[PDB]
């Protein structure tokens, strides 16, 4: 076979405001509950209201 | 300890789709020649498929470095797949592709209303979740707290203290020597 | 070339010399079985080959739509409808013959002159 070809549009995606978003998104979503968590955890640490 | 029962059983496996393997969580083998077939308790008259006829080395087996209670049931003897009476499988088969979850219920209220609790709403609570005296008599029980366990921590003195904080702590502290670290530590021994 | 396992291991033979009945035999490094040597020749290097000049031809070549057709008829079938492709040995030196399949006898020709 021939060495393959990088450049081949068919290998090649698009990542529309769909996907950016999500990729973002997402990470700003586990940023939230990480913090959430440790708020969670905390108030617990010290049983605040 | 494992037992070889019989495992001499002509099992025979059958490959089924999901509206099949769902209604399986009788028959009536009509077999025929080899075009063989069989009655389905109603349903259909799926035949069966010589899906595979010779199955070598693959055999059923059940149990009830831990060991457990093994039982060697049956060997296969031939694999089968279904054969869906076409008319309503197809129909439904390839509407097996018409199914799906829902959208979002985009708030219909006013935008207004929705805000209010958010911010200063001023309100909790709704859910409760994380919601949180004689020098004589003191070393009577100070000599008994001595006598009874010389290992005596204060928590075991002071809940048998039962009485004012001064009296038990203050008047023990003479006759009774309290060690801080190590293991008979803060005990009136 | 034409490797050998073994069974009951099932691993590959390597040759044993047999000094003493003066011939080859087959080992197993790893269970002991042994067999003879069908045949006295051991290992092939093959520098310039002429394979995969009718990589994958299937049953189905005749099915694709983009190869091109060609009117030829084949020395068997004397049928005149066959698909027709270069030698899939994508390599630079490779030649430019075309290898022809008879939609009817499967079978494969070319369109060589200097060796058929
Ligand atoms: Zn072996
Ligand atoms: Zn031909």
């Amino acid at each position: 076979k021939d060495q393959d070809d990088r450049d081949h549009f068919g290998k090649k995606r698009l990542d529309l405001a769909g996907p950016l978003l999500a990729q973002l998104f997402k990470t700003l979503f586990k940023k939230l509950t990480k913090d959430i968590f440790r708020y969670m955890q905390r108030t617990v640490e010290e049983a605040h209201d | 300890d494992l037992d070889l029962e019989r495992s001499n059983r002509q099992v025979w496996l059958v490959r089924l789709p999901m509206f099949l393997a769902e209604k399986w969580r009788l028959g009536k083998i009509r077999i025929n020649k080899s075009k063989i077939t069989l009655l389905l308790n109603e349903p259909h008259e799926y035949d069966l498929e010589l899906t595979k006829k010779v199955v070598e080395n693959e055999y059923v087996f059940t149990e009830q470095t831990i060991p457990k209670k093994t039982a060697i049931v049956g060997t296969v003897c031939h694999e089968c797949q279904v054969m869906p009476y076409h008319k309503i499988v197809e129909q439904r088969r390839n509407i097996v592709k018409l199914n799906n979850k829902e959208r979002i219920t985009t708030l219909d209220e006013t935008v207004g209303v929705t805000m209010s609790h958010t911010g200063m709403s001023m309100r909790s609570d709704n859910s409760n979740f994380l919601k949180v005296m004689p020098k004589k008599e003191i070393l009577d029980y100070l000599f008994k707290l001595f006598d009874e366990y010389d290992y005596w921590s204060l928590k075991g003195l002071k809940e048998r203290t039962r009485q004012p904080e001064a009296h038990l702590k203050e008047c023990l502290d003479k006759v009774a020597t309290l060690v801080k670290k190590g293991p008979y530590a803060f005990k009136y021994t | 070339t034409t490797f050998r396992f073994c069974r009951d291991c099932n691993n590959m033979l390597y040759p044993r010399e047999d000094k003493e009945n003066n011939r080859l035999l087959f080992e197993c490094r790893t269970c002991s079985y042994v067999e003879e040597a069908g045949s006295p020749l051991v290992y092939r290097h093959e520098l310039i080959t002429n394979i995969g000049e009718t990589a994958g031809v299937v049953q189905d070549i005749g099915s694709d739509p983009t190869l091109p057709r060609s009117d030829r008829e084949c020395p068997k079938c004397h049928s005149r409808e066959n698909v027709f492709f270069q030698s899939q040995q994508r390599r630079k030196d490779t030649s430019m013959v075309l290898f022809f399949v008879c939609l009817s006898c499967s079978h494969i020709f070319t369109s060589d002159q200097k060796n058929k």
